[PDB]
């Protein structure tokens, strides 16, 4: 079910709409997540009407989390870019009384604005943050600005530093991981020295956060591009060597150095083209690899967002 | 294989429940039985909970007879409720949570009969307005660190998101047992009627406080305001004479009238606002 | 083989219903409970428990 | 108000270490090193903390 | 005391100073917490 | 949330405790205090007591483990 | 012949057994099948509980007839 | 092999206290209802009955139970008074017999009328067919002052198990002042 | 007899889980159980209970079955692990007592000739508590009997121990009122007070519609009380009510006066203080 | 079997100590089953007090392997 | 009337039943025609599991009506 609907994503294909619909029935807790999923991807973008109610109803009576776990995200992936017109769903996501739900409803309003401030949700994403009990929701809302800010980098450092010293770690590490896929592609000066005090947090995971945040925001600099490269270089090579720090946080070091030297540093994250336009398969690669707090065997997908770096000449077709 | 993932659900129900038995036998370890159901692989829940009749050694209990449980297993489907039993649990008090020496023999039994057993322990002392200490755990065997190996393989950061005492850590655990995370299963409706907890009847909020003791609160009240009122400009005279280093000291051994004063202040206005007010619905609302 | 035996000690006083603070025979004190089935009204100051 | 709060939640843990003794000093040696008295109990010779 | 209260919070600024106990404190008390539970 | 914070402190003060006397005030939040063991420590005080009754002479309890005032 | 057993976990449990078979070679036969020890497994029936040196046959038990198995208990 | 439960009906209206039998009425249905529970024991052990009473109003003196003591020591206290209530007696008959414990069970009626009834065709036929439904079996003994030539009776076992269906038998009384426990032994057997 | 009842939270989360529980088995209407508890002085405490199987036909008011011996050997399993209880009442969830509820109870009497009977409402629409509690009396009038059986009412108030309060204040996360005092002293009581009153008032107006017509069964003893009730309400404009009145409240509002007073000049002197301590450090970073 | 499981609890080192006491005392008036403790109460038999060498005091609700008919302070 | 149960197995059994039949008699006409005893199953009907104490009206269920069905093993 996961290479199929990698494989035929967006294409709407009717044969694997049925086959998938057909999985998902058996109410299976490791085979309907992953039929959800395949589904998201296969029925990207359409706002199929029938398709969200089918899929909904489901999701509204199992016993089951992981399929809820992994709905979540098929709701939101369907209903991409069509900004107001997903309202209707939204307004009863953000209704639900069951977490999950509420959870995936930030993932929708996200991808929904994606790009585009919009003040209503910046406004609402923002307010939910604060205000909910469930400390996962209260991550994935923070880690959702990303998404609908990335078009102005100069802007985040202005609000996730504030949020930055809340009490609670869960809070920390969403607007860490907030800041550090919104403005990714750019060495930005200022947000940087941000992430050093993050990464000296005492809770562990936090500290993991801030390494991928870290090793992501500076993919392609070198050390007169930006003055710190080799600080953090000899971090990572201090802490994946230190036999007393603690597992999952030397995990986030190990990733570090991979993405670093992704490629043969012949590679870059595209979530903006240079054409002006969004790359969606780009999106769809970076939010997935969020996910992988939940489901290891994701991080893959991070290879969607790579992007050759180069300049090509052609005299002929041939 | 097992995991890191494994998640136990526990009602309303089993949690006042166990509190109130593990509270009454609170200078020993008492004893009990619970059950629920396997949803599947990666997840448990438990319903309700019965006690458990024992004597008691000085150190432990153990369960007196048999004939008991096997009554109660089908005395009480006749009234639905026909679940299986899924493990039992012991309190520790003020002890802190693990196994000890003989709890673990005890588990190991259980989990012979069904693999997927889990043991509970909860401290009824500890325990104050929140932060209920109640944990779960599972026996390991030793073959696998024989082999060289290790218990739970794991695919998710979910499952490190805590971590164990001190205490808990110098007894056993990872070297011979591991903890499973819980929550708390909910609905709607109990807590719609659950908060209803010290609401009060209607006419309560209508009655006038007994006129003729009222003014005698306040003109006591504003007796001591005299005897501090006469205290205080001594304390702003001293404010800058010595060291503010040892100000604090100053503070340690003899009340100041500053802080002492303003409480008798939100007493006097928190009275006479809601006394007046109340008059005057009773002198419109009847006739 | 599994008894254990008690401590002895003198009652000093009662704080609060369920709180009393008592003396051992060598010099410490403490404060500390007691079981919910005894009579309460027996422990008078300077019994022995 | 947010870091008075992290204070206040942080000092439940801090306050659960261990206590430290008070003693009388007699007189210093050489690098660094000082006999001490404890009352109910013989002296020592200890070492001095870097501040 | 409203009017009172409203310009007494302008004057307190420059209040970055925010440290909790210790940056380095940490690692020393989880070798001696290793140090104690190994015996 | 800071009202439960407040209140969650109160774990400590648990039923098993024993008793000393008050010696004196090193600065704020710690003090020198005297086990009825037979020892003296200089050892840290819980911040939401009231700071007006520590009298010269007075009698306090203590934390088994850690010897805290509280 | 054969008779059934079952247990609090829902489990049922078949022996080939005869009526000159003891209650202690029962035991036996239970530890065979599952390996618990034969003094923290006990059985019930009849609302009497078992004893060792009787048999299938004084027991006055009938064909594929189910037994109750339950557990030892204690903490410690 | 089938497992049953049984509730047995017992009458004790004010023409109980007729001796027209041999001995004292209550004897002979004592012992009928003697023989028929010993009967249902060595049928199958696990087979359990219970006992309910008709008067002015009804009552249970036992819930369902494979003991026989209680049943004899109950039906000792017994004391005749008052009307029958022969309709009511059979629908709280019918909710006793769910609530049961041996849900595979099959239900038994056994019911004793020792005087006459002012009882209604059509509620009679309506309760028949609803009990139909409910496929109960209903066993009736019509002994003592009749009810007059079977005459509802024969319509009740017409509308209920007894057409259609062998389940379900009414005995004429043994006009004979001889033991009828004694006379119906063949009939409980030849239902 | 008995003056007033106190009952624990767990008999409230006990029943509710019961309800549901049958809503598996049947389409029962209504279930009922067995209340423990114990007494002090005129003052009844109830803390545990377990349920026992019931059934009812709506076919009649007069064909309901309860079992017996269900009752009598689980209080003896339950006497075996906590002796300190002893039957002591019923409870049923019916929204209002029923016509068999009176013969139901001539059955458990026997078991305590004190039993009380506790209705526990388990879907709140309302602001009054779910509890109720009835006590058994007969009484006497003229005519038509010498005595009637009938249900009188007994006060009743939720309650709660040591460490089950602590086990429900752990759950109450999710909702609190802001502040305790005088807003939470007001918007807890006087908004709800005057809500309870209406609604007593729509009752008996409910009530009165359908005897000025309808069945009407005409009832003496009401329309006496009722006439007490309109007798009993006080003159308001009377003089000599007024001057006291005024004479009270233009005494009240002094402190109200003197305690402002003495707020504002402390805010006065914490302005004054944070001030100074502001000008005498800024200039030490030149 | 039994006997050798005697045996081991008895091992070697022993403190030494003085009987200080002989006493008798008899149950509650009410003795559940449920949680009860088997020792407190239910023994017919005396029950004593002793003095370590290390100038403890401990009571003994059991005697232990000893018959009390044969000790004296 | 008519409705369907679509078994795990793929196997779709036909039920004659009617809005006044109960869940219960339904387990039942499955264990009369399939063998599979009551309490081995769980019926999902697309949605929320059926309840045996409630009739088949309860439900809206109509004519030719599809359902599909789960084992319900416990233990091991």
């Amino acid at each position: 079910s996961l290479g199929l609907g990698l494989a035929a994503m967006g294409t709407a294909r009717q044969d694997v709409y049925d086959l998938l619909k057909t999985n998902l029935y058996q109410d299976d807790a490791v085979t309907g997540e992953a039929a959800g999923l395949a589904l998201g991807l296969v029925m990207l973008g359409s706002k199929n009407a029938q398709a969200i109610e089918d899929m909904v109803g489901y999701a509204q009576e199992t016993q089951h989390e992981k399929i809820l776990r992994g709905l979540a995200v098929g709701i939101a992936l369907v209903m991409y870019g069509r900004m107001e017109e997903a309202d209707a769903l939204i307004e009863s996501l953000c209704r639900d009384k069951d977490p999950i739900l509420r959870r995936s409803g930030m993932y929708t309003v996200a991808m929904a604005y994606c790009g585009s401030g919009n003040n209503k949700a910046i406004r609402r994403l923002l307010h939910v943050a604060v205000s909910d009990v469930n400390d996962d929701v209260r991550r994935a809302a923070v880690e959702s600005l990303g998404f609908i800010l990335f078009r102005t980098p100069e802007q985040c450092p202005s609000v996730v530093s504030l949020l930055s010293e809340s009490y609670n770690p869960h809070v920390r590490y969403g607007a860490a991981m907030a800041l550090g896929i919104c403005c990714a592609g750019t060495g930005n000066k200022e947000a940087i020295n941000l992430l050093e005090p993050m990464t000296n947090d005492p809770v562990n995971y936090v500290r993991q956060g801030a390494l991928i945040a870290s090793a992501l925001i500076m993919i392609q600099q070198t050390e007169i591009t930006c003055p710190k490269v080799n600080q953090f270089r000899q971090l990572y090579s201090k802490v994946i060597n230190d036999k007393h720090d603690d597992v999952m946080a030397k995990f986030g070091a190990i990733l570090a150095q991979g993405i670093l030297d992704a490629g043969g540093h012949n590679v870059t994250i595209s979530l903006q083209s240079r054409t002006g336009h969004t790359h969606m398969p780009s999106v769809v690669g970076v939010l997935v690899f969020t996910q992988f707090w939940f489901w290891f065997p994701l991080s893959h997908f991070l290879s969607l967002a790579y992007t050759p770096t180069c300049v090509i000449g052609l005299n002929k077709d041939l | 294989a097992v995991d890191t993932a494994e998640q136990v659900y526990i009602s309303s129900l089993a949690l006042l429940k166990m509190l109130k038995h593990g509270r009454a036998g609170v200078p020993m370890e008492v004893m009990g039985l619970m059950l629920g159901e396997f949803v599947d692989d990666y997840t448990v829940r438990v319903i309700d909970v019965f006690a458990m009749p024992q004597s008691g050694t000085g150190v432990s209990v153990e369960a007196v007879d048999p004939v008991f449980q096997a009554k109660m297993l089908d005395m009480l489907k006749q009234t639905g409720r026909p679940e299986m039993v899924v493990g039992w649990y012991h309190s520790h008090p003020g002890f802190g949570c693990w196994l000890s020496g003989v709890d673990i023999n005890t588990q190991q039994s259980f989990e012979a009969l069904s693999e997927r057993a889990v043991a509970v322990v909860v401290d009824p002392i500890q325990s104050v307005k929140g932060k209920v200490v109640i944990d779960a755990f599972r026996l390991i065997n030793a073959n696998m660190m024989v082999l060289g190996h290790e218990p739970r393989q794991t695919t998710s950061n979910l499952g490190h998101l805590n971590k164990p005492s001190i205490q808990a850590l110098i007894h056993g655990l990872n070297r011979h047992y591991y903890s499973i995370t819980i929550n708390y299963r909910k609905n709607e409706l109990e807590q719609k009627m659950l908060l209803n907890l010290h609401k009060k009847s209607w006419m309560e909020g209508l009655t006038l406080q007994d006129y003729s003791e009222h003014c005698k609160h306040n003109e006591s009240v504003v007796k001591e305001m005299l005897e501090l009122a006469k205290n205080y400009n001594k304390a702003v005279e001293e404010e800058d004479k010595m060291t503010p280093e040892q100000l604090a000291i100053k503070n340690v051994g003899k009340q100041d009238p500053k802080r002492h004063l303003e409480e008798h202040v939100d007493v006097l206005m928190t009275s006479n606002i809601v006394q007046c007010l109340a008059a005057m619905l009773d002198t419109v609302v009847f006739k | 083989l599994q008894s254990v035996g008690q401590i002895v000690g003198e009652v000093l006083k009662q704080l609060t219903e369920e709180k009393f603070i008592v003396k051992a025979t060598n010099g410490p004190r403490y404060v500390v409970g007691c079981r919910r089935q005894l009579d309460k009204s027996k422990l008078k100051p300077g019994t022995r428990v | 108000l947010n870091a008075k709060v992290r204070l206040l939640r942080e000092e439940l843990q801090l306050l659960q270490e261990q206590g430290s003794y008070v003693g009388e000093v007699v007189r210093a040696m050489d690098k660094k090193k000082v006999l001490v008295k404890v009352h109910p109990e013989g002296k020592f010779v200890v070492d001095v903390d870097k501040n | 005391h409203n009017m009172s209260v409203k310009a007494m919070r302008f004057p307190p600024k420059s209040y970055n100073k925010d440290l909790e106990s210790a940056e380095e404190r940490r690692e020393r008390e989880q070798q001696d917490l290793e140090f104690a539970k190994e015996m | 949330e800071f009202l439960h914070a407040q209140e969650e402190v109160k774990r400590i003060q648990s039923i098993p405790l024993v008793i000393g006397q008050f010696l004196e005030a090193v600065d704020q939040n710690t003090a020198i205090v005297g086990s009825t063991t037979g020892s003296n420590y200089y050892v840290r005080i819980l911040s939401t007591i009231d700071r007006e009754l520590l009298k010269p002479n007075a009698s306090v309890a203590l934390h088994k483990h850690s010897n805290a005032l509280v | 012949m054969q008779i059934f057993v079952k247990t609090l976990t829902g489990k049922t449990i078949t022996l080939e057994v005869e009526p000159s078979d003891t209650i202690e070679n029962v035991k036996a036969k239970i530890q065979d099948k599952e390996g618990i020890p034969p003094d923290q497994q006990r059985l019930i029936f009849a609302g009497k509980q078992l004893e060792d040196g009787r048999t299938l046959s004084d027991y006055n038990i009938q064909r594929e007839s189910t037994l109750h198995l339950v557990l030892r208990l204690r903490g410690g | 092999m089938v497992l049953e439960s049984t509730m047995v009906c017992v009458d004790n209206s004010e023409y109980m206290r007729n001796g027209d039998f041999l001995p004292t009425r209550l004897q002979a249905q004592q012992d009928a209802v003697n023989i028929v529970c010993h009967s249902k024991t060595r049928s199958n052990p696990e087979n359990n009955v219970g006992l309910i009473t008709l008067a002015n109003d009804c009552e249970v003196l036992t819930t369902l139970t494979p003991d026989t003591g209680r049943i004899l020591s109950k039906l000792h206290t017994v004391q005749p008074k008052g009307k029958i209530t022969f309709c009511t007696g059979i629908r709280v008959a019918h909710l006793a017999l769910k609530h049961r414990q041996g849900k595979n069970h099959k239900m038994r009626i056994i019911a004793f009328v020792g005087s006459p009834v002012e009882d209604n065709e059509k509620d009679l036929v309506k309760l028949a067919k609803r009990l139909k439904k409910e496929k109960v079996n209903v066993d009736i003994i019509n002994f003592g002052e009749e009810e007059v030539n079977t005459e509802k009776l024969t319509a009740f076992v017409n509308t209920l198990n007894g057409k259609d269906g062998t389940g379900s038998h009414l005995v004429t009384v043994p006009p004979g002042p001889s033991l009828a426990d004694a006379l119906i032994s063949s009939p409980i057997l030849a239902g | 007899a008995v003056q007033k009842v106190v009952v624990h939270p767990l008999v409230l989360l006990s029943v509710v889980d019961h309800f549901n529980r049958i809503g598996k088995v049947g389409n029962q209407k209504r279930v009922v159980g067995v209340l423990l508890g114990s007494w002090q002085k005129k003052v009844l405490d109830v803390s545990n209970s377990f349920a026992v199987p019931f059934d009812e036909d709506d076919k009649d008011d007069s064909v309901w079955f309860l079992d017996h011996d269900y009752l009598e050997n689980m209080y003896g399993m339950f006497k075996k692990v906590n002796a300190r209880e002893r039957i002591v009442g019923w409870y049923h969830t019916g929204p209002k007592l029923h016509k068999n509820d009176i013969a139901i109870n001539e059955l458990m009497k026997r078991y305590c000739p004190n039993s009380v009977l506790v209705i526990i409402d388990v879907k709140p629409k309302d602001l009054g508590l779910p509890t109720e509690a009835y006590i058994s009396v007969e009484e006497v009038h003229d005519d038509g009997t010498p005595t009637s059986k009938t249900f009188e009412h007994v006060t009743s108030e939720i309650g709660a121990e040591e460490a089950e309060e602590v086990g429900v204040e752990h759950l109450l996360r999710d909702i609190k009122d802001t502040t305790v005092g005088t807003l939470s002293q007001r918007i807890t009581n006087q908004v709800h007070g005057l809500k309870g009153l209406n609604s007593k008032l729509l009752d008996i107006r409910s009530y009165l519609e359908k005897v000025a017509t309808g069945k009407l069964p005409i009832n003496h003893q009401i329309i006496y009380q009722l006439q007490d009730v309109f007798n009993l309400l006080p003159d308001v404009s009377l003089q000599e009510f007024v001057k006291a009145f005024y004479l009270k409240t233009n005494d009240q509002m002094v402190v109200v006066y003197l305690a402002s007073l003495i707020r504002s000049v402390v805010a006065l002197h914490n302005l004054i203080n944070n001030k100074i301590a502001n000008r005498d450090a800024e200039k030490k970073e030149g | 079997e039994n006997s050798e499981k005697i045996k081991v609890n008895k091992t070697l080192p022993y403190l030494v100590s003085n009987v200080i006491e002989l006493l008798d005392v008899d149950p509650n008036d009410q003795e559940e089953d449920g949680a009860n403790i088997d020792l407190d109460s239910q023994r017919k038999g005396k029950c004593a007090v002793i003095k370590t060498s290390t100038r403890q005091t401990y009571f003994l609700p059991v005697i232990g392997l000893v018959d009390a008919e044969k000790l004296k302070p």
